[PDB]
């Protein structure tokens, strides 16, 4: 349980992962060619968990960047710190995946997933001890949901003692007019449910509302939707990254967070809520962090925690504060809004505090919560689904890739499944 | 929708 | 990389060709003698315009296209013509007697006759592929080169090509600058024969633009010159994104997967605006909003359907030129709230968006004004059947008597091929009712 093998896969999978490099590069003082340069010595501590060390002491990521088209890489490596990642660790394909999941995790990306394990492989023998996976990509294209969702089967394969852990952007007709992600998202939540130990429920629906609402943006980009993902990436993955004492490692996150081996999807909440452009020179208040991580408003998963019931918390804090306030307006917010958290899993608010804030803020919250309200995320998408697959609409695309409907009906079957078992322990 | 990094 | 071949049977398809390259030079600054200056990349290159360009040493772009007639008239043309230079003469490829107006003739009798070579250059283009995309085939519908010769052609290429894809641009017969009285028939059997080979077609229909060139650009009695130059702005349009790429562009391929419900539901409506004359463009500019609108405007579309007496299966905008996110974004609002726009049920109601930056350009002495952005909408509506219903009654009143149908039995082909070939159609707009239907 020290090192993790990052990954990221296709065009959302590589633009959040990249970001999330940005962001925890700067906040561990590892600049674009790799060098550190940083104050405080916190920085260094952990540094060995998302990074491995080279000649001239350099810090290279523990990063394999995979696509099935060169375009979102060759961006990438042109990226702002595009030469800190490890050349060989660039694996692409040419033909693309033509936002096919079929293609993704059958043909087209079957072709090219030996090449990638190759890689993984190489980086799991420089571990001393290796705690598992992260993986970031969308639900709702072709590589990163199907060739995703075919990488953590085999990962899983030759690492079955290992965490799999997941940030996945689960698709929205608010930001894409792509017709078919309903059906990625589905083929890809059944894997998720098998395969995955722990998995952040990133919903583009939350973050362009986000974005638009909160933050006043008439028009969001990518870049936009990104800056909220890289913030939660950075407060998620905070009590791994730095000291700490609650939900350290991968494993223990999972046995804190996941009371059941299936209802792994978490709910990532953050505050304050920040656009690329807003000033924020006003610190928050610890009263106000917490008023707000619990606020619908921040959930980036547009669930309303309020129609179902938490099963377990994780809560971190950052930024110099006093950890006394830290635990009464915890402590209130279980007391207040008691009805919430379900009874029979006792104190199951968890909370962390990390000294060093996030780029930019003196004081952060980031939520993690296993809600049994994630399953309005998943009611949605299956509305979606059944829409077309009633009529048995663009099944071609998937069928003339060797599929069968047989294997949408299970997947589709599997998911209700997953929204019946989470709707069993809220009535609990 | 039209929505760029 | 993702390579395109364009191929251009018969002489609609020959000169529609003509049109669509002069206009791809000007977009992309080529001369007619094939050198292109912006190109630094000498012999070789991985750009956007080599898709339908490949290089060669002494620094020539040359279409990947192949020119293909049963007649020589047309494509001598070509070979002595503004851009003779610009190809290589083993890609204009000629017989000596035409397929008379006869499918059977394009098909079998003299067809067979040159398949082979058209085949075998078109296999030497695909050679200089690192990785093609598929076919784009250019024809009309009344012909019989146009009809037979490229079913036989797309038939030969799902063979020796397996299930690459193949593009229809394919040209529906207008009376009023029609060439033989059994162009329904014709119709019928390519687009038959076709069906099953062809991923998606887009009709354009010869009233529709004689039409548009009346009343939108004054033109008193269209010549196929104008036609022509209008098709081509259409087709630059929607390959434009194969052919340029920017942030906002959306490759055709994904256009594609929205717009095919069905493997024989691919036939998508295209609507292109703005179509106006240089004296109504002078000091009058166009909006991104205003030119949107046009496109659910009947009198902008290139086949003549009603889409409000149809049902919406899908709906997507090809912009180019001066467009941005913001503006795009609140037209579509507007739209949703001044239209109606009825969906199927099974479908969602988003507008799949492209936007390339690169603005449409013009051919010199062209009747279209210059403008500075533009837009072509790809609609999948179940109204595009009204074009089959209209071939499929003017065909059934002659095969009622069978009129002139031995001109083709004399050819090899039976009355079975016919009565089939009228069922696949029947099928077809069977299949484009059921898809109307709601769902319980
Ligand atoms: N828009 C447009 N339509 C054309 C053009 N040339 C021919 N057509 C149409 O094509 C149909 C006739 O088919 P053609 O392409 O001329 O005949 P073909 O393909 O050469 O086949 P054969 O001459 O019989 O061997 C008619 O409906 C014409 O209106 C053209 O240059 N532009
Ligand atoms: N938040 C976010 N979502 C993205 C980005 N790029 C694509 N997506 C989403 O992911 C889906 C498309 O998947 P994509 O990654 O582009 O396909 P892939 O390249 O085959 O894996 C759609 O739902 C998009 O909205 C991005 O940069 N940020
Ligand atoms: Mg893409
Ligand atoms: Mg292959
Ligand atoms: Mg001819
Ligand atoms: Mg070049």
């Amino acid at each position: 349980m020290r090192e993790i093998v990052h990954i990221q896969a296709g065009q959302c999978g590589n633009q959040i992962g990249a970001k999330f490099w940005e962001v925890i590069s700067d906040e561990h003082g590892i600049d674009p060619t790799g060098s550190y340069h940083g104050d405080s010595d916190l920085q260094l501590e952990r540094i060995n968990v998302y990074y491995n060390e080279a000649t001239g002491n350099k810090y290279v990521p523990r990063a394999i960047l995979v696509d099935l088209e060169p375009g979102t890489m060759d961006s990438v490596r042109s990226g702002p710190f595009g030469q800190i990642f490890r050349p060989d660790n660039f694996v692409f394909g040419q033909s693309g995946a033509g936002n096919n999941w079929a293609k993704g995790h059958y043909t087209e990306g079957a072709e090219l997933v030996d090449s990638v394990l190759d890689v993984v492989r190489k980086e799991s023998e420089s571990c001393d001890c290796l705690q598992g996976f992260q993986l970031t990509h969308s639900l709702g294209g072709g590589t990163g949901s199907g060739m995703g969702t075919l990488l953590i089967s085999k990962i899983r394969e030759e690492y079955p003692d290992r965490i799999m852990n997941t940030f996945s952007v689960m698709p929205s007709p608010k930001v894409s007019d792509t017709v078919v992600e309903p059906y990625n998202a589905t083929l890809s939540v059944h894997q998720l449910v098998e395969n995955t130990d722990e998995t952040y429920c990133i919903d583009n629906e939350a973050l362009y509302d986000i974005c638009f609402r909160t933050l006043k943006l008439t028009t969001p980009t990518y870049g936009d939707l990104n800056h909220l993902v890289s913030a939660t990436m950075s407060g998620v993955t905070t009590c791994l990254r730095f000291p700490g004492q609650l939900n350290a490692d991968l494993r223990k996150l999972a046995v804190n967070m996941v009371p059941f081996p299936r209802l792994h999807f978490f709910m990532p909440g953050f505050a304050p809520l920040t656009s690329r452009g807003s000033q924020q020179y006003r610190a928050l208040t610890v009263p106000e962090l917490t008023q707000q991580m619990f606020d619908s408003k921040n959930m980036m998963a547009a669930c309303d925690p309020r129609h179902g019931r938490y099963l377990t918390v994780a809560a971190i804090f950052r930024g110099r504060m006093s950890m006394k306030e830290v635990d009464e307006q915890m402590l209130n917010v279980q007391n207040k809004n008691s009805s919430y958290f379900v009874e029979w899993i006792p104190n199951n608010v968890k909370t962390a505090v990390c000294d060093i804030p996030p780029r930019g803020l003196k004081m952060s919250a980031t939520f993690i919560g296993n809600s049994t309200a994630i399953q309005e995320l998943f009611k949605r998408i299956s509305e979606q689904f059944t829409a077309m697959f009633r009529r048995k609409a663009f099944l071609h695309w998937y069928t003339g890739e060797g599929m069968d409907e047989m294997e949408f009906t299970e997947a589709e079957s599997n998911m209700n499944d997953l929204v019946s078992e989470y709707q069993q322990y809220q009535d609990a | 929708v039209v929505x760029x990094f | 990389m993702r390579e395109c071949i364009s191929i251009h049977v018969g002489q609609a398809g020959v000169q529609i060709g003509n049109a669509c390259w002069e206009l791809y030079c000007l977009e992309h600054g080529i001369q007619p003698d094939g050198q292109m200056p912006s190109d630094k990349t000498i012999g070789g290159g991985d750009d956007s315009f080599n898709t339908f360009f490949s290089e060669t040493g002494a620094g020539k772009h040359v279409p990947r296209a192949v020119f293909v007639d049963l007649e020589p008239t047309v494509i001598d043309e070509v070979r002595t013509g503004t851009y003779r230079q610009l190809f290589h003469p083993e890609q204009l490829i000629t017989g000596k007697e035409d397929a008379a107006n006869n499918y059977a003739r394009g098909h079998y009798t003299i067809g067979k006759e040159i398949i082979d070579l058209v085949l075998d250059r078109i296999r030497k283009l695909a050679d200089q592929c690192t990785g093609l995309q598929g076919f784009l085939v250019f024809h009309s519908f009344g012909g019989g080169t146009g009809s037979g010769f490229t079913s036989l052609l797309m038939e030969r290429l799902s063979v020796d090509y397996g299930k690459k894809s193949k593009l229809e641009f394919s040209i529906y017969p207008a009376p009023q600058v029609s060439t033989a009285v059994v162009e329904p028939y014709n119709s019928i059997l390519t687009t038959h024969t076709t069906l099953e080979h062809s991923d998606c077609a887009f009709m354009v229909d010869n009233e529709a633009i004689y039409d548009i060139c009346r009343r939108n650009l004054d033109i008193e009695r269209p010549t196929y010159t104008n036609l022509n130059r209008l098709i081509s702005q259409i087709v630059s349009s929607i390959t434009a994104s194969l052919r340029f790429d920017g942030a906002l562009n959306v490759d055709l391929t994904e256009f594609q997967t929205n717009l095919v419900p069905y493997p024989r539901i691919h036939f998508p409506l295209a609507t292109y605006a703005p179509v106006i004359s240089a004296e109504k463009a002078y000091h009058e500019q166009l909006s991104v909003a205003e030119i949107t609108n046009a496109c659910f405007e009947p009198a902008n579309q290139m086949v003549k359907c009603d889409p409000r007496h149809g049902k919406y299966m899908a709906c997507c905008l090809l912009y180019r030129g001066d467009v941005v996110p913001k503006d795009v974004n609140a037209a579509i609002a507007t739209i949703k709230t001044k239209r109606s726009i009825q969906f199927v049920d099974w479908c969602p109601t988003g507008f799949k968006v492209g936007i390339n930056y690169q603005p449409p350009t013009v051919v010199p002495g062209g009747d279209l004004a210059k403008v500075q952005r533009a837009v072509c909408m790809l609609s999948n509506t179940t109204a595009i059947a009204e074009a089959w219903a209209r071939l499929d009654h003017k065909f059934d009143l002659m095969y009622a008597k069978r009129a002139f149908v031995h001109w083709y039995v004399g050819e090899g082909m039976e009355e079975g091929e016919f009565s089939e070939a009228r069922e696949d159609m029947a099928a077809l707009e069977k299949d484009y009712e059921e898809v109307g239907v709601d769902s319980v």
